[PDB]
DNA sequence: AAAAAAAAAAGGCGCGTATATAAAAGCTATGGAACGTT
């Protein structure tokens, strides 16, 4: 895929542990390449590496 | 359900402002799917 | 720190980078340690002299140089932000002068041998431009 | 004179008294952050006041990023009950102020070469490193961080008038050594 | 990086002003009366 | 002979017993008679000056180096060297009658 | 002629500089030891 998403809102909850980092970013928007605004996005990401 | 699976690379932070960048991910949102190649996302904590 | 101590006693301008080019000193403890030496020699008891240094580094003539000392000497009475930490406008003030010459020094050359910011050069500049008006001396 | 060096930030350490499990905190509390490879230390800040809470495995938790006295300590009483909101018995022990980060503006250039060949016992100015002077004052033992542009930054105190006295005690040298 | 030109400035310029033709470190096993004061007493001499 | 010196023995004394265990000295390079100001300029100088200043007529030597790291097995300023009067490297050297008057300097 | 793509950088903040506190948790180095080692 190629689409470029950008989401920006506020986070009320971070939480890292073992390189696992959740975010929870409140009242924030998705840009598909169509800004999708997403009042409650749970974001569960892991290290790349 | 607006749940982002991806992989975290560069969080910056300064006193107020997020600057997440994430990588190489799938987001399900609303009955929408969406795979990404980069994802920029910077948050503000109050 | 002492050879500042001795460099700026016996009148002589250094810079605390060619001091640390000569020295690793990491330029912080080496901060600390200038101010507790200077504070030390305080209690065991004048700027312009940079400016041919660097004219001779950059080639410059004697009436460009007067012209930079009768530039920098304004500097002090022309705050509109004259100085804070003066070494720019010491080269922004060589760069007036070679500006009002027609010398091919172009910024970069100057720049790379000073090793100062290409931008805060054109910073200063910006309000020389306005100050431009209590320089002209013939 | 008459400026109010004004508290830039305040530190202050609260001690829980226990020992929580450090992991558990980074699971199940919500405003909190904790990396092992970078440093053992939880990342823990509240929305209201605005500080950090610098919590360690010995229980040591540091209050940092507000600008009074009391809201590092408002913050800390909260930081406390929510690290009991996870489930475990910490307490609100051991409550004192560290520092207090202050700066100030005086509105015109201060001669810090002259106040360093005069006040050279107390002055210290790098413009080729340091755009401020260091200007320590023994009584109060208040550092005056003293700008070109004015920018008298003030800090290593607990002492809110401790900055204050020490500006009064200094802005006379200042315009001794200033150029308008 | 960090070579000493002194030695070699201040060497040559104290041999030739003395003339002890040797090291600086020598001071009578040094060779000397060479680099006098070029006698200007009369343009002949 | 100092002309010679300057001129040939000043290299081969160089491209000698040079590189070091790796660091190589490559061409040398003589500079016209110039004075470090003392915390200042540097700048030409005419015997005259030199005479009535009490400095030295030098000039500044150059040589280039190759830093070379051994990678598996298996310029720079130096010194300073005095000149003598109207050798060919000194300013004298060649001019002429009118300017060695206005140099202050007898013919 | 006209679409689309390929790619330099400009300008902005990187953080970073120093400056100053204030906090002990991986790492460093100092500081202490005297007994294994010829």
């Amino acid at each position: 895929t190629q689409s470029k998403l950008t989401v920006k809102g506020n986070l009320d909850t971070y939480g890292f542990c073992d390189d696992v980092w959740t975010f929870i970013v409140k009242n924030c928007q998705v840009t598909v390449e169509s800004v999708i605004s997403v009042d409650k996005l749970r974001i569960v990401a892991c290290n790349s590496k | 359900e607006n749940l982002m699976l991806c992989l975290y690379d560069k969080v910056t932070r300064t006193k107020a402002r997020w600057k997440c960048s994430l990588k190489d991910g799938v987001v399900t949102i609303n009955r929408n799917d969406y795979t990404f190649q980069k994802a920029q996302v910077e948050a503000e904590w109050v | 720190a002492s050879i500042l101590i001795g460099c700026r006693r016996a009148e002589v301008a250094r810079t605390f980078k060619e001091i640390q080019s000569l020295i690793h000193v990491k330029t912080k403890e080496f901060g600390k340690t200038l101010n507790i030496m200077k504070n030390i020699l305080r209690g065991k008891s004048q700027n312009l002299t940079y400016i041919p240094r660097f004219c001779s580094h950059l080639g410059l003539p004697m009436q460009v140089t007067t012209s930079a000392e009768y530039t920098a000497k304004k500097c002090k009475e022309i705050k509109e932000i004259a100085g804070k930490s003066p070494i720019t406008i010491a080269v922004v003030s060589i760069y007036l002068n070679i500006l009002l010459f027609q010398i091919p020094i172009t910024a970069a050359k100057v720049g790379q041998t000073l090793q100062v910011t290409e931008g805060t050069i054109k910073s200063g500049y910006k309000i020389l431009y306005e100050h431009r008006d209590k320089l002209v001396d013939p | 004179s008459g400026i109010v060096p004004t508290l830039q930030n305040i530190v202050a350490t609260v001690t829980l008294g226990c020992r929580l499990d450090l992991k558990t905190v980074a699971l199940h509390a919500r405003n909190a952050e904790y990396n092992p490879k970078r440093f053992a230390a939880v990342i823990m800040r509240i929305r209201e006041p605005k500080t950090t809470a610098l919590i360690f495995a010995s229980g040591k938790m540091v209050v940092t990023g507000a600008k009074s006295e009391d809201d590092s300590k408002l913050a800390s009483r909260k930081y406390a009950r929510i690290i009991q909101k996870i489930g475990f018995a910490a307490k609100f022990t051991d409550f004192k102020i560290q520092n207090i980060v202050g700066s100030c503006d005086v509105k015109f250039p201060i001669r810090l070469e002259g106040l360093a060949f005069s006040h050279g016992t107390f002055s210290s100015y790098e413009p080729e490193l340091f755009p401020g002077l260091i200007y320590r004052m023994v009584k109060p033992k208040i550092v005056l961080l003293i700008f070109v542009s004015g920018k008298i930054v003030l800090t290593g105190a607990k002492q809110r008038e401790e900055i204050y006295q020490a500006f009064e005690a200094i802005y006379p040298v200042l315009s001794e050594f200033r150029k308008m | 990086l960090a070579i000493n030109a002194k030695t070699i400035t201040s060497g040559l310029k104290y041999a030739l002003a003395t003339g002890n033709w040797g090291e600086q470190k020598k001071a009578m096993s040094s060779r000397a009366g060479v680099s006098q004061v070029l006698n200007r007493y009369t343009y002949s001499s | 002979s100092f002309n010679q010196f300057v001129d040939y023995t000043l290299q081969d004394i160089i491209c000698e017993d040079s590189t070091l265990i790796e660091i190589s000295f490559g061409k040398i390079y003589v500079t016209k008679p110039m004075v470090n100001e003392s915390d200042g300029v540097t700048h030409a100088l005419y015997p005259q000056e030199a005479r009535l200043r009490n400095l030295t007529y030098s000039s500044g030597l150059f040589v280039d180096v190759k830093k070379r790291t051994y990678e598996a097995i298996d310029k720079v300023f130096i010194g300073r060297l005095p000149i003598m009067l109207r050798s060919k490297n000194c300013y004298l050297s060649e001019a002429t009658e009118s300017d060695l008057y206005k140099l202050k300097e007898c013919p």
